[PDB]
């Protein structure tokens, strides 16, 4: 129909792109928080593996 | 003189480093561990462990766990909540409660692989 | 899924069940301790 409708659609897509750009960084931060919570449980797993091993032997 | 001691739970550590003496509420009488103790594994009771450190003193409350002792090292596999049978059973029944559904089926349902393959190709086009 | 790297998430399946010179002093009994520890170990690998 005309240039007005296309102009509104380019503005519509530009708004969504800025929040999806922010959410990638927000996700990277949360990924780093879940990776330290992964390392704070290894000691309870590696030592009990040894105890259950010797106790069976 | 000084024995290495670590208080550890499934979610995170609670304490670490060298200590002079460790006092713990075991299953059958209290224990006093000092450097060089003989190998001992013991079930703990809900209560505090006192750690004497070269003279200062530390205290931490624990809800259960396993005390592993060696001459060189002392490991405390500390639990994060009370493991009482009523609590233990309650959370299992809540899982069964939610698990219940209107279409349980026979248990031999299959061939849904086509749907997962159709979506996998769309996911390739997306990236 | 397993965190192979920031760009890789490997889907995987592993078996939870079924799984020196000195000896430990056991309180109250070795069987009681093995039964308790095995439960702590399976609940731990599920949380991991």
């Amino acid at each position: 129909a005309g240039a007005k409708e296309i102009r509104s659609k380019i503005a519509s897509i530009k708004s969504t792109q800025k929040i999806t750009n922010a959410m990638e960084k927000v996700a990277v931060s949360k990924m780093r928080k879940a990776q330290m919570r992964m390392a704070a449980g290894r000691p309870y797993a590696e030592r009990i593996r040894q105890v259950i091993g010797h106790l069976a032997n | 003189i000084t024995v290495h001691c670590d208080i550890v739970s499934a979610e995170a550590e609670i304490f670490s480093g060298l200590v002079e003496m460790v006092i713990a509420h075991g299953a059958l009488g209290d224990l006093g561990i000092a450097p060089g103790h003989a190998p001992l594994i013991t079930d703990l009771k809900p209560g505090p462990i006192r750690l004497v450190k070269q003279g200062e003193q530390e205290v931490y409350y624990i809800s259960g766990g396993f005390l592993e002792v060696q001459p060189n090292m002392v490991k405390v596999l500390a639990d994060t909540v009370v493991r009482a049978g009523d609590l233990d059973e309650a959370a299992a029944q809540e899982a069964l409660k939610a698990a219940e559904k209107a279409l349980q089926g026979k248990g031999a349902e299959f061939d849904y692989s086509a749907a997962a393959a159709r979506l996998a190709e769309a996911a390739a086009q997306l990236r | 899924n397993k965190f192979v790297n920031t760009m890789t998430q490997k889907p995987t399946v592993e078996q939870l069940i079924p799984l020196h010179h000195w000896d430990y002093l056991y309180e109250p009994d070795a069987k009681s301790l093995l039964d308790g520890l095995l439960v702590r170990y399976v609940e731990s690998q599920v949380y991991q």
